[PDB]
């Protein structure tokens, strides 16, 4: 009965497969699915554009933290927490966390370990609403997201 | 880069 969680997910691991892939997902959206149709459009502008400008960054980010398998995953997934919780929020460090997932989604993919891109997902999200929740809900959720960028 | 220090000084990553 969480439907922050359930909308932030379908959002976050879309865009995820999408960037590993390079095809997008046409499957139906669910039931919020004009906010998400659109944040997930708005991701497409904004994260791409984190991606490249920080190429060379995220790089040296995923080779130091090796993510092969899950248990890597899991390992990333307490580097995200800590920092998600540091006191500071800001609608640019929620792109620039999901970003860096469509990164290591790439790496994924290259990798022949698709299988880890769901669960990259589910932690990103797990850490996004677990600590910026109370912040989501001020913003009014995936609408603020849309509408601070566009 | 100072924009994202805070997600690479977590990773170790130093010149960021």
């Amino acid at each position: 009965s969480d439907e922050l969680y359930r909308q932030s997910l379908e959002i976050i691991s879309r865009y995820l497969r999408e960037q590993a892939t390079g095809a997008k997902d046409t499957k139906p959206m669910g039931r919020s699915g004009a906010t998400s149709r659109k944040a997930l459009e708005t991701l497409r502008r904004v994260g791409d554009g984190v991606q490249r400008n920080h190429e060379t960054a995220f790089q040296g980010m995923l080779r130091k933290l090796d993510i092969k398998n899950e248990d890597d995953v899991k390992s990333l997934s307490r580097v995200m927490i800590h920092v998600f919780s540091d006191g500071v929020t800001n609608w640019g460090r929620i792109v620039t966390l999901i970003s860096f997932g469509a990164f290591v989604a790439k790496h994924l993919k290259t990798i022949n370990q698709e299988s880890c891109i769901e669960p990259l997902a589910e932690s990103i999200t797990d850490v996004l609403v677990r600590t910026k929740r109370d912040w989501l809900v001020k913003q009014r959720g995936w609408d603020g997201f849309v509408e601070f960028f566009h | 880069p100072p924009e994202i220090a805070w997600l690479a000084d977590a990773v170790g990553l130093k010149d960021a």
